[PDB]
């Protein structure tokens, strides 16, 4: 299936612009790297109107600017040959959503400082290898599943691989591969089988379930060895992952009324409007969860409007309720 | 590091057991691999979550928060010695191999008749021979005391038969004779040594 | 299909350049080449994840490693060493993304000249006091001051190869244990039926076969040049 591209442009903190998700194929026009959600969507950030270019558009979209559980995920980006000007292999992996190795020029590069200082060179060198073999295999289930469904030309093949550890100490891990961003195979690790949704993706689940030495090996890399280097790396990311930076609010106005919340860790956030003092649920954007570049985030929400009522601003962060009262007769 | 032992010996149709404690980084598996003399090592099993692993008259268990495996063979046959190498997975993918232990598979020998014979001939050879033959697994036949004369048991059976244990003593000198060649050898009752 | 690895056998004097092939008809990204030493586990020496890409593995100093195609893994050592005896494997698999089972070359043996010499074959006719009594008879074979240890050792009655009755040592003695530079021995023993034996008309035979020098190799030596040759021994049945 084809995602049309969503935008979004704001600054960094209120007066660096950034133009920012939900989209596929991978093919859209400083840029960050390529970058993969659990839905199988992209999503980049390019920072300084905006225009984006995409396969669901027909002509380009244009924008202007007016004013705790933590997880390891390992991501795949394939790409039918020929290589269409994007790499054909792309490997990445993420520690809360931050980025920290970057496979495509062939080399296990990290993305984080942490990663890099508390890393010997000979882990990379090891690793780099690895991916060389992975890459190519790769390419290689790639090929036998544009036999399987018949056709060929420009098509993307995506892995996803991850564990998570919960707050209380509980775990859980996962194995999920989508042909053209579409679910592909699902892997249980309880019951130690492949879920297929498709009649040509129930082939390979019929290869890979036949293969009994590879399905209790997928088990134990999940349960054991993920969370092993789950740990691993965040007692090296201590500094930067159990840090708390408060929200800066900001209202306007322009009928609508504008709710920012600048430069603010950990993502998880809630903000609503509110009347009188209830939260409104109508006439609402929810604005989601943005990057602002510093490693922090931003978000927003809006809403478009009897005499002297109070609409105010609610925002829970370390939890810690914020209010900041916007307007009234 | 990894661990297992060096040699084992066994009769054949009895049931033998083999240990192997590893420690390494990760784990990603554990691999049993059966080498022959002189040839190259083949795989057997392979285990990874913790349990048991049934493959006809063989079984692999293993325990991974002991670093524990032992490879269990059933009704031991004459083709069953050779070495089996233990090695595990690592964290990364790297495979760590410990020297393997060789089984030493005896023949199962019903009705022993143990005795030393004087062989005739060469003449295309200067050297004179001894055959100590149809002796059970409760004999031993070590290596002599002297260095003129060479004696080699553990000779490996090919692949029926008229399988039995035997040993050859031969040697240049011509103090050598059959009743002194096997001197000093673990012997039981009612095997024949010539006196001339 | 499988891996093929050649030769099995090698005899070079120091300081020789001399390459290793390996094979897979199994379509495979990894290779691998071994090097297994008495007492020790297999020590890699390089690997290879993919076409015309190498690393160097646990212990590679005299060897260098080239991959031509996706089926080829070359060894090589272009300075030959005493230190660099050993048995050779290579080896090919999928990658360690698991468990892929490693799949393994049929060995490499080599060693590392005046000092290599034949095998001396000799049999030895059963004793008359084993056939009245056990009513079976015993030959016994014996090859003697051979240098370097390369040999097969098979038994001949009337032609044909026979295993039923062979009993052959695993491997072969040093007939000086004491001296390094000892030359080595081997034994085998082929039974058979009492009557079987005094027949006159049945032809046994003891086959050793021995890897030794090749054609090209310089020998300025008086003595006989010790290529690769098959040495025998032979013993008729006796009534």
């Amino acid at each position: 299936i084809q995602r049309p591209p969503k935008i979004q442009v704001y600054s960094r903190h209120p007066p660096y612009l950034n133009c920012y998700y939900g989209f596929h194929p991978p093919q859209i026009e400083e840029q960050s790297d390529l970058s993969f959600s659990k839905d199988w969507s992209f999503y980049l950030l390019s920072h300084a109107s905006c225009r984006v270019k995409h396969v669901t558009l027909e002509q380009p979209r244009i924008v202007k600017w007016d004013r705790r559980t933590h997880s390891l995920r390992y991501f795949r980006l394939g790409i039918s040959e020929p290589g269409y000007g994007i790499p054909e292999f792309i490997s990445a992996g993420y520690v809360d959503s931050h980025p920290i190795t970057m496979y495509n020029s062939q080399l296990k590069e990290p993305r984080a400082l942490w990663m890099e200082e508390n890393l010997a060179p000979d882990h990379w060198e090891r690793y780099t290898q690895l991916l060389r073999g992975w890459q190519q295999a790769f390419k290689v289930e790639l090929k036998q599943l544009q036999h399987h469904y018949n056709h060929s030309g420009f098509h993307t093949y995506q892995r996803m691989i991850g564990c998570e550890l919960l707050e209380d100490g509980s775990i859980t891990g996962f194995l999920q591969y989508a042909y053209d961003g579409q679910d592909f195979l699902i892997f249980n690790k309880d019951t130690l089988s492949w879920m297929a949704m498709d009649n040509v993706a129930d082939i390979i689940r019929r290869v890979w379930e036949a293969n009994r030495h590879e399905l209790q090996y997928q088990k134990n890399w999940l349960e054991e060895e993920c969370i092993a280097w789950l740990k691993r790396f965040l007692e090296y990311g201590k500094d930067a992952l159990q840090r708390t930076e408060p929200p800066k609010v900001r209202v306007n106005h322009k009928t609508t009324l504008y709710c920012r919340a600048y430069g603010f860790y950990p993502p998880e956030i809630s903000i609503n409007w509110m009347k009188n003092g209830e939260e409104i649920f109508q006439d609402t954007d929810y604005g989601g969860i943005l990057p602002s570049g510093d490693g922090t985030y931003q978000t927003w929400v809006s809403v478009e409007l009897q005499n002297g009522d109070i609409y105010s601003c609610h925002v829970e962060h370390g939890g810690v309720h914020m209010v900041l009262q916007g307007f009234q007769e | 590091n990894i661990d297992q032992p060096t040699e084992m010996t066994a009769t054949e149709g009895a049931i033998v057991q083999i240990n192997c404690t590893y420690q390494t980084s990760g784990f990603n598996g554990l691999f049993w691999y059966q080498q022959h003399a002189g040839e190259a090592p083949t795989f057997l099993s392979y285990n990874v979550l913790d349990g048991l692993e049934e493959k006809g008259r063989f079984s692999s268990f293993l325990s991974r928060s002991k670093g524990y495996s032992y490879l269990l063979l059933k009704e031991l046959q004459m083709k069953d010695s050779a070495s089996y190498l233990c090695a595990p997975l690592d964290s990364n993918y790297q495979l760590i191999w410990g020297a393997g232990t060789k089984l030493i598979i005896k023949p199962n020998i019903q009705n022993p008749d143990p005795a030393v014979y004087q062989l005739r001939d060469s003449k295309s050879s200067d050297k004179s021979v001894c055959l100590f033959t149809d002796f059970d697994s409760q004999t031993n036949v070590s290596q002599s005391k002297d260095s003129d004369v060479y004696i080699t048991d553990k000779c490996v059976l090919d692949m029926m038969d008229f399988k039995s244990n035997s040993a050859v003593a031969w040697s240049n000198k011509s103090d050598f004779a059959c009743a002194n060649a096997f001197n000093n050898s673990i012997i039981p009752e009612d095997t024949f040594f010539p006196s001339p | 299909a499988g891996v093929t690895q050649t030769p099995k056998f090698r005899v070079l004097k120091t300081g020789q350049s001399m390459t290793l092939l390996c094979a897979q008809d199994m379509n495979h990204e990894y290779m691998y080449w071994y090097r297994q030493d008495p007492g020790m586990g297999l020590r890699l020496i390089h690997y290879s994840v993919g076409e015309g890409t190498t690393a160097k593995g646990e212990v590679p100093d005299g060897y260098n490693v080239s991959r031509l195609k996706k089926q080829n893994f070359l060894l090589g050592l272009e300075s030959a060493a005493p230190s660099q005896t050993s048995v050779y494997f290579c080896a090919s698999s999928y990658p360690p993304d698991g468990g892929n089972t490693i799949y393994f070359g049929e060995g490499s043996w080599l060693t590392v000249l005046k000092n290599v010499f034949p095998p001396e074959v000799a049999v030895f006719e059963p004793s008359e006091a084993e056939i009245s009594h056990t009513q079976k008879a015993t030959l016994v074979c014996l090859a003697t001051g051979f240098y370097p240890d390369h040999v097969e050792l098979s038994w001949w009655v009337n032609g044909k190869e026979v295993h039923s009755g062979v009993c052959t040592d695993p491997q072969p003695l040093k007939e000086q244990p004491a001296l390094n530079d000892s030359r080595y021995a081997l034994s085998s023993r082929l039974r058979v039926s009492a009557t079987f034996w005094q027949n006159p008309r049945n032809h046994f035979r003891c086959q050793v076969q021995f890897y030794g020098l090749s054609e090209n190799d310089e020998w300025t030596q008086d003595r006989a040049k010790p290529v690769t040759q098959i040495v025998s021994a032979e013993a008729w049945g006796r009534a």
